[PDB]
């Protein structure tokens, strides 16, 4: 059950759908409608569609209606009649969408075609975000996408992370499990697999391939630094080289220059860095300086 | 009178074409200087 | 597993993608839209695309919408349908993007072509940055880049750090592992490797090469000084020469002139510099003066 | 491993790259944009490139955008696809760049050609500088420089410090290690080395030469005085001549005239100068007066 | 545009001084001194942009760019 966790099947992908709607039933926490003319304009549009023509010159000050944007994911092999979850986000000067209801909303694709229709009740946590909510099974699929699955005798497994070693390992595992020339590698990210012609046979082949177990070879050493959240993460391949480190208000537990020993595994690296007595914000600067000097034998990525 | 040929005050060409720059040397420096005067 | 940590494969590189978008669902912490006309202009553009035409002369004062810039990395051998992480950063006078949602955003390359589409929910730490966030698998790849991998019989390993000794060591290791003329050195940074013609064979060759172990030869002595963060880092090759040092409010633990002994290894250097009793900010000036005088037998780099 | 620390290889040099960019995602600590018109002008340029045309007459007051200058180093033998670190510095009236993101920035050379593209997240220490930051692997190399390495049979080692004795020592070491006429000296700073024609052979020759050990002969006596930081550094070759010194508020530990004995080594000099009981700021004037008189048998350099 | 008010706070105009060593070769690096020229308060964490270093004959002999170290 590792191949399904390391790769994705070519043609089996997700799309993004967007749409505009109105959320009603709020407890006076909707749009002001004086700074958001589109709310009243679209409410008048809906009323006109339903058979009510409000005169153009009239002041409408609503409190229970909010103009919202609805986002959804079009799943692979989606069929009409199926339901998907949607996210509803306020667009202007609304206060809350706690007990609102989303009216009929057409969800358009990138090609500006309706692929789903959204309508349901919003669930809002209520420190919690008030202007955003989620509706489970809130949209029904209305259009279906053609696909080439089942045509041809080749399917590509696309690795989540590029690696020649992992691509070769997956290819060798498939060849060890299902014949000599069952899988070949095209690059560091794509493995081409030969499958029998048809739909059911390819589904069977993919079902056998997906749950296969592949031992993950060691990746590249990498230290991920998030300055916006104040976090540091080091994987198991990080090593250290011996060198001296000095930083403000940090001293030997003594002098301001502290030795850092040569470290081979991650436990040694953690011990050496904890001997410094550094706050993670200080550890960020220490790690960047050590990468500049050359002690840190890892790829420092700031995210 | 106005058809008599005359030599203008500013004789010769009134424009100059830029000369293409010297070929850069294969030394590993971006800074390349023209022949100094 | 050291060659993969010391070099990069030619043609296996990452690109940068940029785009513009709108983030909705904020709790009154969005753009003021009076000092940022582009937010309202692009919201009107989106509404017009969706079928709603707000009259040109109208005052729109939103609070839940922020105009944002989205940045992403195009991975090597990227295939359409694959998902990548994106970074979302506010552009003007917005207060927070804590619970926002990124709408459909096309991510352009340097050539101003769409290579991915971004849409998802932002995660913001919440001392923490409020105007910046990250969306994991927030963008789907839409375009693929042609490459020359698998063509020809030559591939170049490019060292992260230039070194004739390390280039020769990598070349000798490859020649010791995979035949006589398998690898040759072109300069201090590039090692040319002969591979069989084809795609699968080159993937196999790179998989064997990448995890190979190479003993790292000693680099150049280097002292990295970061005055903006107040840090000093010295690698294992730094030595010291005997000389006298004087600085303000520093004295023998006595006279203001303190002797510094000749030091061969890093432990001796650390001991000699800690005998001075110098704060790291004082140590920066001391190290610069010693480099000027000649005691410090290392390359002093200010970063 | 001393020759690599004493010399540099001809043609193996570093260049400097500069560029302009915008940093977004700040928490209200960006440019005021009223005193920095170029920030808004370049933001409008970027938006126009992305497809958004903000009308020329409009007031844009941003808070999360700062105009920055990006500096980088082009390494020797740089290849496209490789990543380098960049420094990001604010240009006008910005308050902080703590959690900012650098957008697509082309890094130009002296010849005004793009050699790299910079984009990433800034790391700022946070007494610490707030308007300056560093991005590790923040720029990808896009252009490559031609070089003459591997052509001809001559390569020049350039000493960091000019010295006839050190040049002769390096020449003699190379001749002792790799044949009779392997290296010759051209001046006090340059040593010419004969290498076989080709690329791999010269890399091998330089790999053998670089890690060679050379005993450093004694340099010129030198006393470095930094009045701006208040430091004095004396190397091991400094000697003293016997003479009397008088200075304000300094007396025999008695009379204001104190004898200074003739000193041969550095320990004797340090002892004689510490017997004076002089503050380093007083020691600066004392040393300058002694150099004028002639007691100090060293080169006094003010840095 | 020529008519515009620019009031900066993070930029200082500076003069850079350096020493050309004996037998200097292109590609070699030297130390420089950076000194403020008018009404600036500090250069504690500044960065020097691309600066051509001229000789007495007004010819470029070096290019200066780096991070300044100030005692403080």
């Amino acid at each position: 059950e590792r191949i399904r966790d390391l790769t994705s099947v070519q043609g089996v992908r997700e799309n993004s759908l967007i749409g505009y709607g109105l959320v009603v039933g709020l407890d006076g926490t909707g749009d002001q409608t004086t700074q958001t003319p589109f709310t009243t304009q679209t409410l008048n549009n809906m009323l006109s569609q339903l058979g009510i023509t409000v005169p153009t010159g009239t002041n409408m000050q609503l409190k229970n209606v909010a103009a919202v944007m609805v986002t959804a994911s079009y799943p692979p092999f989606a069929r009409q009649g199926q339901t998907i979850d949607v996210v509803v986000s306020s667009m202007g000067n609304a206060k809350s969408l706690r007990g609102g209801t989303l009216l009929m909303t057409p969800l358009k694709g990138v090609d500006s075609q309706v692929y789903a229709l959204a309508q349901g009740n919003i669930l809002v946590g209520g420190v919690n975000q008030l202007n955003g909510g989620r509706i489970t099974n809130g949209a029904i699929i209305e259009r279906e996408l053609p696909t080439q699955f089942g045509a041809g005798n080749t399917i590509n497994l696309q690795l989540n992370d590029e690696d020649f070693t992992m691509a070769q390992q997956i290819t060798d595992a498939i060849n060890r499990a299902r014949g000599y020339g069952s899988a070949t590698a095209l690059d560091a990210r794509t493995v081409q697999v030969r499958v029998p012609s048809g739909n059911s046979s390819q589904v069977r082949f993919l079902a056998d391939i997906q749950n296969m177990e592949v031992n993950v070879t060691p990746q590249d050493a990498k230290v991920v630094i998030n300055s916006r959240t104040g976090s540091v993460v080091m994987n198991r391949e990080v090593t250290l080289d011996s060198c001296a480190v000095a930083q403000g208000n940090l001293s030997v537990t003594g002098g301001s220059l502290q030795s850092v020993r040569s470290s081979a595994n991650l436990n040694s690296v953690v011990r050496a860095l904890n001997a410094l007595g550094a706050t993670p914000m200080d550890l960020m600067s220490i790690l960047q300086s050590m990468q500049s000097a050359g002690c840190l034998r890892a790829k420092l990525e700031i995210i | 009178c106005a058809w008599i040929p005359a030599k203008p005050l500013v004789q010769g060409a009134t424009t100059a074409q830029p000369i293409p720059g010297p070929v850069p040397v294969a030394n590993g420096s971006i800074f390349q200087s023209a022949q100094p005067i």
